[PDB]
């Protein structure tokens, strides 16, 4: 926590490294490809149309556990830093804290929720 | 209930690790065998006297 | 000052000159009846050496080579 | 008293290159000789023991050829088996998808001519050639397994006689032309239900 | 702990001109997925904003709370809304569009000339004893790591049946 | 120009690679530019080659099982493609492939194909040790 | 006079180090490939990427190289708007992870007290980038292939996280030098992966599809459409996400290591190491050297586990892949933490 | 111009999350801006908890509330926003004025 | 859909493309163009092309009264493969001549 000059400089380096790859291939390329080029591949049919392909029903349940049962850890960490550093009352705290979500997870476990 | 699952919860990964351990250690002598497969194209294979190529 | 040179420069030399021509000849020595960590071996070595075996790896040069004067 | 005489060369050929620059795409080119990927394509009676190229008999993943299951990917494809009339609308689209660095060869006598499909049937195709142009032509039905790894060394060098002018051969015009119709329609007869 | 020197203001106008663009590419692009990724631009930008600032936790945290699972859930609940390419060509919706354009500036006005009448850096003169402790020796880590559960005891033990209460719901209404 | 070397000054000889030609190439990409054009014939499966390289001579086309005689009587490929050549050209680079009523292309017809450079700047080719090496054929012939 | 900044121009910034960095990292990507191409196609089969010179050592390069011309195809139906777009959040997602990783004695790139914290927030940012790219397109094998492992990585994070934050209960610490320091006591009795197996057991097993591995389950079967939202991607763009792949699999190996093993500790304990032979003279490139030695080949020794668990077992299906993401690994990477609080209680 | 640049800038997106929650037309786009306005106001509450208050930090604390706070509503909006397009199969919002 | 023969140098594309790019490959398939050999197999000059474009008439017009099924697809493409045969075996045109792999579909030249 002293100087993240080295992480500003890493940023920028990183963050103009895949640019620079799609320039460099750029340059030394060919002005060509002027095919039919709108089909995507691995389908030789010579396909087109169609949508509603979602299957949404299943997936958003488990995107939405996740999110919920996602924001246990970002209050743990803090807890889980300063443990040894105050006395053992953040001990019970955290495991009231972490217990509360547990019945959470027994519930959405018991009630068909996380499925095929 | 739970106890039945308390109970057989060590026995499906005892299960799941004495067949991962056992193909593990038995394809060990497979990764590291003792067999030499096909050399370079300068090692064609042998050709006994029945075949057909250019008439 | 003087006498650093020989010392910072054999070693350094040897850390590149020797392992690159001959971990071609100990893995094309032994490559399908080794044993279970032999492969371990020179594997390892493929880093150490580096400086220098990349430098015998395939990068081999055959320039024409302008000849004797 | 020549029967379709070859055109003049228009251009007289005449140029020099530096070697700083010319051998960047010389290594290049060697390097895209030295790591192509087959892409996988087989149907019929010539096609068969290109599966006995991954293993022990005959081993071509030995030189880096990472067989690839698409076509806009790799740059390699074997018209093994042999080829109908059908199979063919959508195969020529696989050449179609794929970037220009292919050099696409054959393989199987009876894709080159149609050996032992050419007495008298509406289904096979006289060649692969009157399709898509490709390079070598391999014989063979089976093709012999060692043969197409010979013609694979040979292609290999055609790459290597590539400069850094040769990289212009491969952009194309558009000879699009302005005519309509005035026919009827035809609904999809592929109609997908049981 | 401090920033590198006269790279600061360059590091801020940068990120201000392209979250200036991200929040106008969130309000008016049409195609709802394309709206969505801007605005995890915008927040990714916004993280980077709250990193610039030697206040750690709040930044990485955020950019792991929001720049990941609540943007995959937008995007997996964009697979349920269907029809786009709605009209365009300034203010495509009715008058409305002008109605607002209009009280959102007089809202902004009010504001942004309340702002620069106010001398923040007089403002932080007066308070000369709150940022000079530290505690006496304490990292920006273990700060937090206290200071959350020594006097913010009650919201803490809260927030946790919030977090229940939401799961059951959610799970309750999504599934028919 | 090492090829340069033993090419416009012999106008016979053979090429000795290893047998992966992943370095040959080089060599062919710098004799575009003096006058050189690229002929590979693959020698195996003509006949007697003076009539492939002087003379008008029938080859016999692939048969399509019937039709008794019918060949379209070919031409040769070495008048016609200096026609096409421009006046400003050195030399025919031409690659003998396949060096190594038929006639068997045995040395005395590289000799014989090693006359037309003199009176083609043919290269015979044969693979060889891992050093690529040339070598004048003239003197292995016979 | 000091009109603008006299010493502050542009002198306070080297990027010497971090092109070192870039370097190495490359070429470790080369001994990487290497290492699969060569054992993986070799258990009981040929040899690897032979003629390529000697062996395949110029191989990796050489199909790099071939990788970059590969004429980009940009399909019509979505554009530079979000192609280009897609595999740069993917490639910058596991280059910035390298910042905290350290390598040896005093080789550490910062400091960083929020370092495995920020590891963790930059690992679930590339299912974003997954989508968008499988998305960038139209058509499908894209928009579901890329549907299927977004969905399916975000299933095992939250056993990531449950797992290094029972590590990090016990070295009392967020930063990388600080755990290995909790670590070098004991030389091998002290290290985490015989204090906490049961952590040491979810993390290596959520690596697995964390980096796609598998995300084809056979030779021959695809990535479960055709392909792994890649099939357009046909030049750099697939190199740039061969790349992420192998660079995910090396963040997930060094990161295992620094953690559950001693990071750049001997078999006995780092500090043993000086007081036994009661002077040092010149250890500085000796530890430096040794350090990237008992470092690197600890992560080697999962790299060779992964590659062969590569064939032992068929990878799940994405309708198996998430029970035992959900419903396995999430109960006992609770309870293994349940434990270590009253095991670090006193 | 850290602490006077920044919160140019918060009033500069608090108005633009404002105007895309009116004339939004779909739920998802209104939900978005939703965030965004949220996500305004936590910027301008961190750069006031740096100035000052570094002793005892009262800002970082409630940002970090905010957050959760904002990922629970957009938990449940899209809980919400399943079975209104489950019962209308469609989700244009300004074409449901049914209860007036 | 799009469903043309498309074989070597016979494109009949059932669908308007005559931009650099067709924009949904197919620009819903009301024009029915054509591009002649991108391969570049024979090199054109506009007046020996002129008799092909004027006798695209002839072949859509004169003789079409069946419904868009690739019948007419090749009952086009029968006589495409042998007016370009004819124009060649007078000699009207040539062949490729470029650094291809320069393929005799029809075989060598002969001496007539």
């Amino acid at each position: 926590l002293h100087e993240y000059d080295i992480f500003w400089t890493f940023l920028i380096i990183a963050s103009l490294i895949p640019i620079l790859a799609f320039s460099i291939s750029g340059l030394l390329a060919p002005v060509s490809e002027g095919p039919e080029k709108l089909s995507s591949y691995e389908s030789g049919i010579e396909p087109m149309g169609g949508a509603w392909v979602q299957f949404r029903i299943r997936y958003y349940m488990f995107a939405l556990v996740f999110v919920v049962f996602d924001v246990e850890t970002v209050f743990l960490y803090p807890w889980a830093m300063s443990f040894d550093v105050l006395g053992v009352s953040v001990f019970i705290e955290a495991l009231i804290f972490v217990l509360i979500l547990v019945v959470g997870l027994v519930y959405a476990w018991r009630k068909g929720a996380l499925e095929w | 209930p739970m106890v039945t699952g308390f109970m057989s919860y060590g026995q499906q990964t005892i299960r799941a690790t004495r067949y991962i351990g056992q193909s593990f250690i038995t394809t060990l002598s497979h990764t590291n065998r003792l067999p030499i497969t096909i050399h370079y194209p300068y090692e064609k294979s042998i050709t006994p006297e029945r075949f057909r190529g250019r008439i | 000052i003087l006498g650093i040179l020989p010392p910072v420069a054999a070693i350094a030399f040897f850390y590149l000159f020797v392992a690159p021509p001959i971990i071609m000849n100990w893995m094309r020595l032994r490559w399908f009846k080794r044993k279970f960590i032999e492969t371990y071996l020179q594997f390892m070595f493929t880093y150490l050496f580096f400086p220098g075996l990349m430098l015998w790896a395939p990068f081999v040069n055959f320039r024409k080579f302008p000849r004797d004067k | 008293t020549v029967m379709n005489l070859i055109e003049f060369p228009l251009l007289d050929q005449t140029s020099s290159n530096s070697v700083i620059s010319t051998t960047l795409n010389d290594l290049s080119n060697w390097s895209r000789l030295s790591s192509l990927w087959p892409l996988l394509y087989g149907t019929s009676c010539c096609f068969i023991e290109f599966a006995s190229l991954i293993g022990s008999r005959f081993d071509f993943d030995r030189y880096g050829l990472v067989p690839r299951s698409s076509p806009r990917q790799a740059d390699l494809i074997l018209t093994a088996g042999t080829v109908t009339m059908k199979m063919a609308p959508s195969l020529v689209r696989l050449y179609e998808q794929m970037p220009e660095p292919k050099y696409v060869i054959a393989m199987g006598a009876c894709t080159i001519t149609g050996g032992m499909f050419s007495t008298d049937s509406y289904s096979t195709v006289r060649g692969v050639d009157k399709l898509i142009p490709v390079d070598v032509y391999l014989p063979g039905c089976p093709p012999k397994p060692e043969a197409v790894i010979d013609a694979l060394t040979k292609l290999r060098k055609k790459i290597s006689r590539e400069i850094v002018e040769d990289r212009t051969l491969s952009q194309n015009k558009k000879r699009c032309f302005t005519t309509s119709h005035k026919l009827y329609v035809r609904r999809s007869t592929h109609t997908g239900t049981y | 702990m401090d920033l590198p020197g006269p790279i600061h203001e360059i590091l801020m106008l940068f990120g201000e001109f392209i979250l200036l663009l991200g929040g106008l590419g969130v309000v008016l692009l049409t195609n709802p997925i394309y709206s969505a990724f801007s605005l995890g631009l915008v927040l990714v930008c916004i993280s980077l904003f709250y990193f610039l600032l030697n206040s750690y936790f709040v930044a990485v945290a955020q950019l792991l709370i929001y720049v990941g699972a609540i943007n995959v859930l937008i995007i997996f609940a964009v697979m349920f809304v269907n029809g786009s390419e709605w009209s365009k060509d300034k203010n495509y919706w009715t008058i409305g569009d002008g109605f607002t354009s209009l009280v959102c500036i007089t809202f902004v006005f009010s504001l942004m000339t309340t702002i620069p009448d106010t001398s923040w850096y007089g403002i932080l003169w007066t308070t000369r004893s709150n940022q000079i402790v530290e505690q006496g020796l304490i990292n920006n880590v273990q700060q937090i790591g206290i200071h959350l559960a020594t006097d913010f005891y009650l919201p803490f033990e809260l927030i946790s049946i919030i977090l229940l209460v939401s799961l059951i719901g959610a799970i309750t209404m999504a599934r028919q | 120009g090492r090829w340069l070397d033993d090419v416009e000054k012999h106008k016979a000889l053979a090429i000795y690679p290893p047998h992966e030609g992943g370095y040959e190439g080089r060599y062919l990409n710098r004799l575009r530019y003096q006058g050189y054009y690229f002929l590979d014939l693959s020698a195996r499966g003509l006949g007697d080659p003076e009539s492939t390289l002087t003379k008008i001579h029938p080859v016999c086309p692939p048969s399509l099982g019937r039709q008794p005689v019918a060949r379209w009587y070919f031409p040769p490929e070495v008048d016609y493609r200096l026609s096409l050549l421009h006046p400003d050209a050195k030399g025919l680079i031409v690659w003998v492939y396949e060096a190594k009523r038929l006639q068997v292309l045995s040395k005395a017809e590289l000799q014989f194909l090693a006359m037309l450079p003199d009176l083609v700047r043919v290269i015979a080719e044969c693979g060889n040790w891992r050093k690529f090496i040339w070598k004048p054929l003239k003197q292995i012939s016979g | 006079s000091k009109l603008e900044l006299l010493k502050e121009v542009y002198g306070l910034i080297s990027i010497l180090p971090i092109l070192t960095l870039l370097l190495g990292i490359t070429i470790e990507v080369l001994v990487i490939v290497w290492l699969e191409r060569e054992i993986s196609a070799s258990i009981q089969q040929r040899i690897g990427p032979e003629y390529a010179g000697p062996l395949g050592l110029l191989q990796a390069i050489a199909d790099g190289t071939k990788l970059l011309f590969k004429e980009d195809i940009l399909p019509s139906r979505g554009d530079i708007s979000l192609f280009s777009i897609g595999p740069s959040i993917a490639v910058i997602s596991v280059l910035l992870s390298f910042l905290v990783i350290p390598l040896g004695y005093h080789f550490v790139l910062a400091d960083l007290s929020i370092g495995v914290f920020l590891w963790i927030a930059i690992s679930s940012i590339a299912p974003i980038g997954l989508l968008m790219a499988g998305y960038s397109s139209n058509n499908k094998y894209s928009f579901l292939g890329g549907l299927r492992a977004a969905a399916q990585s975000i299933s095992y994070e939250i056993p990531l996280t449950f797992c290094v934050l029972a590590i990090s209960l016990l070295s009392n610490s967020l930063s990388t030098v600080d755990i290995v320091e909790a670590q070098s006591k004991y030389g091998f009795f002290g290290w985490n992966i015989w204090r906490q197996p049961i952590g040491f057991l979810v993390f290596l097993i959520s690596s697995l599809a964390e980096c796609e591995r598998l995300p084809f389950d056979l030779p021959e079967a695809e990535e479960e459409l055709v392909a792994g939202y890649q099939t357009e991607y046909s030049g750099i763009k697939y190199g740039l996400f061969y790349l992420v792949s192998y660079l995910n699999l090396l963040v997930s190996s060094l990161f295992v290591t620094v953690l559950y093993l001693g990071g750049w500790n001997f078999s006995i304990p780092y500090i043993s190491f000086f007081d036994f032979f009661q002077m040092n003279k010149a250890v500085g490139i000796l530890e430096m050297t040794m350090g990237i030695f008992i470092t690197l080949t600890k992560a080697y020794l999962f790299l060779f586990i992964s590659i062969t668990i590569r064939w032992t077992l068929p990878r799940m299906r994405m309708d198996q892949l998430l029970n035992l993401g959900w419903k396995f690994l999430l109960p006992i990477s609770l309870g293994n933490l349940l434990l270590t609080t009253s095991f670090q209680l006193v | 111009m850290m602490f006077e640049h920044v919160l140019f800038l918060s009033v500069y997106l608090f108005s633009i999350g404002i105007y895309g929650l009116i004339t939004s037309r779909n739920m998802v786009r209104a939900l978005i801006c939703l965030e965004l306005i949220l996500n305004s106001i936590n910027l301008n509450l961190v750069t006031f908890s740096d100035l000052f208050d570094s002793r005892q930090l009262k800002g970082d604390i409630f940002a970090i509330f905010v957050i959760a706070l904002a990922a629970a509503e957009a938990a449940i909006g899209l809980s919400i926003l399943s079975s209104i397009h489950r019962n209308r199969k469609s989700t244009r919002i300004n074409q449901s004025n049914l209860l007036n | 859909q799009w469903l043309s023969c498309t074989t070597r140098h016979v494109r009949i594309y059932a669908a308007y493309i005559d931009p650099e790019t067709n924009a949904f490959d197919q620009t819903q398939t009301d024009k029915l163009t054509l591009m002649l050999d991108p391969t570049e197999e024979f090199v054109w000059t506009d007046e020996t092309c002129q008799m092909v474009y004027n006798e695209f008439q002839d072949l859509v017009d004169h003789y079409e009264g069946a419904p868009l099924s690739e019948y007419t697809l090749r009952l086009i493409g029968s006589d495409l493969e042998h007016y370009i045969r004819k124009l060649l075996y007078d000699g009207e045109i040539k062949y490729n001549m470029r650094s291809r792999v320069l393929n005799f579909s029809m075989g060598k030249p002969r001496v007539k």
